[PDB]
RNA sequence: AUCAGAAGAAAAGGUGUUAGUUCAUCUAGACAGCAGGACGGUGGCCAUGGAAGUCGGAAUCCGCUAAGGAGUGUGUAA
RNA sequence: GGAAGUCGGCAAAAUGCCACUGUCCCUAUCUACUAUCUAGCGAAACCACAGCCUGGGGAACGGGCCAGGCAAAAUCAGCGGGGCUUGUGGCAGUCAAGCGGCGACAUUGCUUUCCUAUCAUACCGAAGCAGAAUUCGGUAAGCGUUGGACCCACUAAUAGGGACUACUGAUGAAG
RNA sequence: AUGUGGAACGGGGUAUUGUAAGCAGCUGCUGAGAUUAAGCCUUUGUUCCCAAGAUUUG
């Protein structure tokens, strides 16, 4: 795991994006922080310094995993041009004309399982399996419907709300066929998906975060080897 | 930082490469600065530095004159004391205790006012118990009723300053 | 307390929302209302009641609500302007009712859901509302 | 309160902005001439990318309001030379050209209709029979003088307004030496200096002009101001109907908007485009020029690139930019 | 907050104008110059 | 207990100056004899008014910065008496206190008498007797205000111990080891000469072990710094590592050190001793391990070595006390870290700026990195906008054969 | 001027000096 | 801990100072008239200034002693800067 | 005199200047400037973690003398 | 936005704690009339003589005097302007520079514009000033010193004080 | 003081409003109709006017 602010903030899960295919990242602030996005994942996968409708919160803003990426309505022709051309083929691209705009605060998504704040209408649950090609659960974590930003989720692993019940941590994990983690963050900061970005191989947390919690990460989501 | 880390800072990777040199020029230039000092400066801030140089001058003197030696309305307008009371006495101005100070002893004492005796002033004064320049008081002298005579202006002092008649 | 942990800088933008004035609470804390009773980084401007806008911080007190979060004045973050305002980009936005959400002083607002649209400017300062907002344009 | 720097608040005594400082001389520098003279026809607005590193919408896309103003090419009618003196500048001599338009004579006259057109007839007949005489004086600027200033007039018979008195001012030439530009003001008499030969589209220049008059409120208003900081976005061509189209619009279009300027006209000119407000209403001519000092902010440096120019109509809610999208959108009309 | 009268503010902007800032200024003229 | 916020003390004559400095500096100063009487009064009384809020500003700072002996924890308080005499303190705090009422008492008697001034002189000289009395009742604290200024001094020198965390007191005899697991352990940089009694007072140090925070606070050898030492043993939840010189390098005899680990065994109760054998590389000892508590851990002293396992195993005890196929890219097996030093880290973004002005200055180029068939054009500006549509909307790969598709169908309309 | 005063004494100054200076040789006197 | 970068241009008469206490400010110096700034090898990081001029050679020592002077730190440790340490002749 | 000049603060201060008054050494070399010595009982005695003349309390003596004060300051844990 | 203005629901608005309101933030626009100008008609109060300013003239210092600053016709419309004093108490004894018994310090006894004397911003020197934060002091009046009932917040800070002619615009004869 | 002269209308453009009467079976003629410079742009459109009077000027 890796310890890294964008600017002087510790929540980068609201100002970078990271999937197993590429990494968005905020623009025109610190290009510190797009170096430390390519010093781990440069020569592996695209790392795209982009914005979401005239915004630094594109990690918030948008949803994908190695096969597609959503970006919200708000979103312009011209930053939606600049991500198809900066992104590969084989990710899709799509605008998701949908009830909350923020995607990254309602669905968090992997490759194979997504999860997504019931509060969706039929038609973008329609999309979202047809693009991201995964099985969508209209379900909630710790009683929040904010899906995204309470449940940092990717491949190998997920961390959610340590208030959510051990029952409900159990059926959230047989559900997503993953293991999964009650754990925190940048020192009692309960949204993790706005703290940490993972990816099946690598991940990045605040600075704030303490060690106890990066050693749970390195457990649950086994980036040792 | 633990304790006199400066001091171990100094002890351990030393003081200022020309710490000694300055030191040494503002010990050689502040007979210079002092004249500059005492030419040029003007109002209260030259007024303390006047009377504090003579404060050093006549101290250095006696010092070194040690050395040889070794070497060899209707109201009460003043302080008052508890028809005749006919002006206002205000609380304000009332006063209790005194420092009455021995002559034979030399030793001002904190002693209450017992009374007032006869004020120099007038016998209106002394009835109203107004305290005055010259007016004898008797106060008790038990942990020493005795007279004294006040050496000082309560009115314009505020303390009731007064030496013992014995 | 004041522009504390908001990330970048706001560009300047039409005043909605003077002192003593009524906003809807966003989140779902359990508030109703708010009071505006200060405003944050005000200067010495003569007769010129502070006032808010969007991705401001205002001294706000719980009108309307349960009494536990009442009786202590503490600040808000003004999430939405009913007076129009125009975006660099030069579009003029206004929404339909003043609303304010329930933050603490570092920033971590107290809710957990918040109501409604977002202004695109305090979702862009402020990171923890971006953290907790469910729909900004 | 109010600014005590701008008292006492009085009505200019002038109508075209008098430049009251010139940029320092520089020989290490070449020629080059240091203003010029047009005419605020309106202001539109523009979208544009901004190229500001740090700035929030650094490659983000804004909306400005810019002031276009049309400025035909000046004509360069004669040359004066002051020289340093402990006194300060004194105007030593003037030479002037053989062929005066009527557009600058007008200036000579208050009525030009009844006057006998009297005006620089015995200078231009001795000048073409004699020559030895603007020689000597071309002489004495190069011998004695060290301030160059050229006499330019503006030609405001192409102006879509109804004065026909042309504007006349002195433009000091910057650069080289005294001789230099005494060959520069000599090679161009009688010929035309384009604003494209003078400003670059890109710089920051420094506007003045005479404000518009609001009445009396002491006198309120019609005072002479300067504007500093005022940077170029566009200089356009007449000639070509692309001036208002930009490398992210094409859809061939002219800076004019649907209807005319108002209260201006058509604007078939050389243009500029600057940016925010200038001093003065349309159709009072503007002073432009260099900025005295070099300031290189990073607002003065950075370069532009117009995505789109506003078109509409300006006389009202104008929705459509050119008469061909007009009918496009709108069902075909009775006529 | 350091205000533009300051000498050192001038001092600043002085090696400002002696870098290609001002170089972007001094051939930039030459520009039109040779038209 | 962080003692460092503290103000600190002028010495009486500055004190006296700083207020009668600011008394005539922020009050009026020019009364003609010719004002209204209310005016001379209510002048002269802004000034006895004045000093005394200044003077009362400046003893409250004392009083409330100053740490309250009772209700602090008693590590600290008991750290106190012995370096502080906890009633020469309180007697120095309060007389300032006592000075705090007296001040206050004199300014009200004066303003209160002044209300009766019927010249500009009468009260001109109650004023002068109020500035007097003042000055001369803080002249009286002296001794106090020094000896307080030195305890400031001293206070803002004291490490905050940490009482709540975990912690590994050491204690033994001077120069037994002790300093060099310490330097090894904390980073803190103790010195550590033959010279005796080195450690003149507690040095602090934290150290990070087992994803934890384990605050190390060496102790001085066995007086005052003794005294200190039984203190700081006294009131504080850590584990005992006291060093026993088994090999007699230290100076002192294995018996005597064996004696006074005994004696100090009272105040090691209920604490994980630990029987630390330095210089072993390098009879009661079997007494001594009789207790069970302290663990024999070998430190090779003169060798260097044991002190990792001594550390380990007091937190040790210490501690005891209290489908899915995640398609990782090949590339990702074999990347090398990006490190500094090496040249082999690809360049990143930080460097590109840095060689090309820093920040504000570098534009990064956002169309520098598009997957695109050529490079060339990688500075394109795409059309957008065309006779009131946009191209956005019509770009299609296939779109040329929908053109040709129509191009019959026109000519068929026109024929 | 160039200081922070008056040199030339108001008559008022040339009134009361001289009488104020007797003053002082009538105290010596006395 | 930040080392002192010295430049020399125009046969040592200007002189370039840089990474002084990690700032990034380029503390420039011109030489007064007839004073050579060189680097000396046989002692490290030591500067000779070279003149015929006592009073520029001195004045240049002192100038550039001041311009490198820390700022708001303490002297007592921040004790970081240039001094002069040897007041010679060339033989 | 960086705001000189053409009885009230007033008494005091000034490495400002010029004259005097009364004392001092001085080609047995005056003052200063420099080289060098500036000692040995002794780290005298209580005092202490460490106090050696210089954290601290009384003397504070003696051999050589041309001189070295149980010490004038800086300083060292010493 | 809806009492933050004001001692305040003064006056409108809302109808014939909630709610309304330009009282305020902060004013803007629109209409009529007065207003200005033109043709006509056409007073009175008041009037020693007059009408630039700084300082001084014993007072009362003034519009005349003195010393200065200065000073170019005729007008039009607004605005009414007209050697004090400070930062350091009183009683008693002890010295003792010295003078002629006092005796100096010290010691012991008890009880709109302006000013800078700068709150903030600029710089500076000192402090156990590690960093941060802060304290004291110096230069410094360029520039700010708020919004609500001693308070309670904001703020970089919410420092202490003095007090006919002119003014503002508009024409204008003339070397 | 006779010309890319000036004016009065008129046409076109741009605008504001929101589809005029009447006819025919709410619908269509009807983004119609009206207003458009009084501080909008333009005019090969039609007509007229001007190639003057007084005064002051070395």
């Amino acid at each position: 795991a890796l310890r890294a602010q964008f600017e002087n903030s510790n929540e980068i899960g609201v100002f970078s994006n990271l999937t197993n295919s590429y990494a968005l990242v905020a623009l025109g602030g610190s290009e510190n922080f797009y170096s430390v996005f390519e010093a781990e994942l440069g020569d592996v996968v695209p790392v795209v310094h982009t914005t979401i409708g005239g915004t630094r919160i594109i990690g918030r803003l948008t949803c994908g995993n190695r096969k597609g990426l959503l970006v919200p309505s708000s979103t312009t022709d011209n930053e939606l041009q600049h991500l198809r051309n900066s992104l590969p083929d084989p990710v899709k691209i799509q605008r998701v004309d949908e009830r909350l705009s923020a995607l990254g605060n309602i669905v968090a998504c992997n490759d194979y399982v997504a999860l997504v704040h019931p509060d969706i209408e039929r038609e973008t649950e329609e999309i979202i399996a047809d693009v991201l090609d995964v099985e969508v659960f209209r379900q909630t974590v710790a009683g929040n419907v904010l899906t995204g930003s309470y449940c940092a989720l990717s491949n190998q692993g997920a961390l959610v709300h340590p208030r959510t019940s051990i029952q409900e941590q159990d059926e959230l994990s047989s559900l997503l066929q993953v293991p999964l983690v009650a754990g925190t963050i940048n020192r009692g900061s309960d949204v993790i998906g706005a703290g940490l970005v993972v990816n099946d191989w690598c991940a990045f947390a605040g600075l704030d975060t303490t060690a106890t919690e990066l050693a749970v990460c390195e457990s649950i989501f086994k980036l040792q080897d | 930082p633990q304790n006199e880390y400066i001091e171990e800072s100094i002890r351990k990777h030393g003081r200022r490469f020309d710490h000694e040199e300055r030191k040494r020029k503002k010990a050689a230039r502040e007979a210079h600065d002092a004249s500059l000092y005492a030419q040029k400066t003007r109002g209260i801030k030259a007024k303390l530095y006047q009377e504090k140089r003579r404060k050093e001058k006549i101290q250095m003197k006696k010092t070194i004159k040690q050395h040889e030696e070794r070497n060899a309305k209707r109201m009460i307008t003043k302080a008052t004391f508890v028809k005749y009371e006919r002006f206002i006495r205000p609380m304000a101005l009332r006063q209790k205790k005194a420092n009455v100070t021995h002559k034979e002893l030399g030793v001002t004492m904190q002693l209450p006012i017992i009374g007032v005796k006869k004020n120099p002033q007038s016998p209106t004064y002394t009835q109203l118990g107004v305290l005055t320049k010259g007016t004898v008081i008797e106060v008790n002298v038990s942990e020493l009723g005795k007279y004294a005579q006040i050496t000082n202006n309560p009115e314009l002092d505020g303390c009731v300053n007064a030496l013992l008649l014995t | 307390r004041g522009r504390g942990a908001a990330s970048g800088t706001k560009y300047r933008m039409t005043l909605g929302l003077p002192v003593q004035a009524i906003m809807n609470c966003a989140d779902n804390s359990g508030a109703k209302n708010l009071y505006i009773v200060s405003v944050f980084g005000t200067g010495a401007r003569l007769n010129r009641l502070p006032a808010a806008s969007c991705g401001d911080m205002v001294l706000a007190t719980v009108k309307k609500g349960k009494p536990d979060l009442r009786k202590k004045i503490m600040p808000a973050i003004v999430v939405r302007q009913r007076k129009a305002w125009r975006r660099k980009d030069g579009v003029y936005l206004y929404f339909e009712d003043n609303a304010g959400v329930i933050v603490n002083p570092k920033g971590e607002m107290k809710g957990s859901a918040i109501t409604g649209p977002v202004a695109k400017e305090c979702a862009d300062l402020w990171p923890r509302i971006a953290s907790n907002a469910g729909t900004v344009v | 309160h109010g600014s005590l720097g701008f008292l006492p608040r009085k009505r200019a005594s002038r109508q075209r902005g008098k430049v009251k400082a010139f940029p320092k001389d520089d020989a290490s520098k070449p020629v080059h001439l240091t203003a010029f003279l047009g005419y605020k026809a309106g202001m539109t607005h523009i979208v544009r990318d901004l190229d500001r590193p740090g700035s929030k919408m650094h490659k983000r896309e804004i909306l400005e309001a810019v002031t276009v103003i049309e400025t035909p090419p000046m004509v360069v009618v004669g040359v004066v030379g002051y020289v340093e003196t402990p006194r300060g500048l004194r105007s030593l001599t003037t030479v002037w050209a053989e062929h005066l338009s009527e557009e600058v004579k007008r200036r000579f006259y208050k009525n030009w209709f009844k006057s006998k057109k009297k005006a620089f007839t015995k200078y231009a007949k001795k000048y073409a029979e004699s020559t030895q005489s603007i020689n000597r004086e071309l002489e004495r600027i190069k011998k004695y003088c060290s301030v160059v200033r050229v006499l330019a007039h503006t030609q405001i018979r192409k102006t879509p307004l109804a004065q026909k008195k042309a504007h006349l001012m002195e433009i000091q030439v910057n650069g080289g030496s005294v001789a230099d530009k005494v060959e520069w003001a000599r090679e161009h008499f009688e010929k035309t200096v384009d604003i494209k030969s003078t400003f670059e589209q890109n710089e920051m220049i420094d506007v003045i002009g005479v404000t518009r008059g609001k009445g009396n409120e002491g006198n309120a208003g019609y005072m002479h101001r300067t504007q500093l900081n005022s940077k170029i976005y566009r200089i356009g061509a007449g000639d070509d109907a692309k001036n208002a189209s930009t490398d992210f619009d094409a859809t061939e279009k002219r800076i004019t908007p649907m209807g005319g300027f108002v209260r201006y006209g058509v604007v078939e000119n050389d243009f500029v485009m600057l940016n925010g407000a200038t001093p003065g209403p349309v159709k009072r001519v503007l002073t432009l020029r260099k900025s005295l000092l070099t300031h290189t902010s990073r607002k003065a440096l950075e370069p532009v690139s117009l995505k789109w120019i506003d078109t509409a109509s300006k006389f009202g809610h104008g929705r459509f930019q050119t008469p061909a999208e007009a009918k496009q959108f709108l069902g075909t009309l009775k006529k | 907050t350091s205000g533009p009268r300051d000498n050192n503010r001038n001092k600043w902007a002085k090696k400002h104008l002696k870098k290609g800032k001002r170089a972007k200024n001094s051939n930039f003229s030459k520009f039109l110059k040779k038209k | 207990a962080v003692f460092k916020n503290i103000t600190p003390i002028p010495d009486v004559n500055t004190f006296l100056d700083v207020v009668l400095s600011r008394t005539q500096r922020k009050t009026p100063t020019v009364i003609r004899s010719g004002f209204k009487i209310s005016r001379i009064r209510g002048f002269y009384g802004r000034k006895v008014k004045f000093t005394q809020d200044t003077i009362t500003e400046k003893l409250d700072s004392i009083l409330q910065e100053f740490p309250k002996l009772n209700d602090i924890h008693p590590f600290h308080a008991d750290l106190l008496n012995i370096l502080y005499d906890r009633d020469h303190l309180k007697i120095a705090l309060s007389q300032l206190s006592t000075a705090k009422h007296l001040v206050e008492n004199v300014a009200r008697d004066y303003i209160r008498l002044l209300k009766y001034g019927d010249s500009l002189y009468r009260c001109k000289q109650l004023k002068r007797a109020a500035l007097g009395r003042m000055a001369t009742i803080i002249k009286r604290q002296k001794s106090s205000l020094e000896f307080l200024e030195q305890v400031r001094q001293h206070l803002s020198r004291l490490p905050a111990i940490d009482p709540n965390t975990r912690t590994l007191l050491v204690c033994g005899y001077p120069n037994v080891g002790k300093s060099s697991f310490m330097n090894k352990v904390t980073r803190a940089q103790v010195d550590v000469q033959p010279y005796a009694f080195t450690t003149k007072s507690l040095f602090v140090g934290h150290f990070d072990y087992k994803y934890l925070r384990w605050q190390v606070i060496d102790t001085p050898g066995i007086n005052t710094i003794e005294m200190q030492s039984i203190t700081a043993m006294a009131h504080l939840r850590s584990a005992v590592l006291y060093f026993m010189d088994l090999s007699e390098m230290c100076g002192y005899s294995v018996a005597a050190q064996v004696k006074l680990y005994h004696s100090i065994k009272p105040l090691f109760a209920n604490k994980v001793t630990i029987l630390v054998l330095n210089k072993i590389d390098a009879e009661l000892l079997q007494t001594i391990i009789d207790d069970g508590n302290v663990k024999v851990v070998q430190t090779s002293c003169v060798q260097d070595i044991g002190v990792m396992d001594v550390r380990t195993t007091a937190c040790e005890a210490l501690l005891a006390a209290r489908a899915r196929p995640a398609c990782i890219p090949d590339s990702v097996k074999t990347r090398r870290a990006y490190d500094a030093n090496d040249p082999n880290r690809r360049i990143l973004a930080r460097d590109i700026e840095a060689a090309n002005g820093g920040a504000g200055v570098y534009n990064v180029e956002l169309r520098d990195k598009y997957i695109l068939q050529d490079p060339s054009w990688k500075y394109d500006r795409m059309p957008e906008l065309l006779d009131g549509k946009n191209v956005a909307d019509f770009v299609d790969p296939e779109i040329e054969a929908k053109l040709l598709a129509l191009d019959e169908e026109e000519e068929r309309l026109e024929r | 001027s160039l200081k922070k005063k008056s040199k030339r004494r108001t008559t008022r100054l040339r009134s009361r000096i001289e009488k104020k200076a007797a003053e002082s040789k009538r105290k010596q006197k006395r | 801990h930040f080392p002192i970068n010295i430049n020399l241009t125009e046969n040592g008469t200007v002189v370039e100072i840089r990474n002084f206490l990690g700032e990034r400010i380029t503390r420039v110096i011109k030489c007064l008239p007839g004073v050579t700034v060189s680097i000396s090898s046989a002692v490290k990081d030591e500067i000779i200034l070279e003149g015929n001029s006592l009073e520029n050679v001195s004045q240049s020592a002192a100038n550039i002693k001041q311009i490198c002077n820390v700022r708001n730190k303490d002297i007592r440790k921040f004790l970081d800067g240039i001094y002069v340490s040897e007041r010679g002749n060339i033989e």
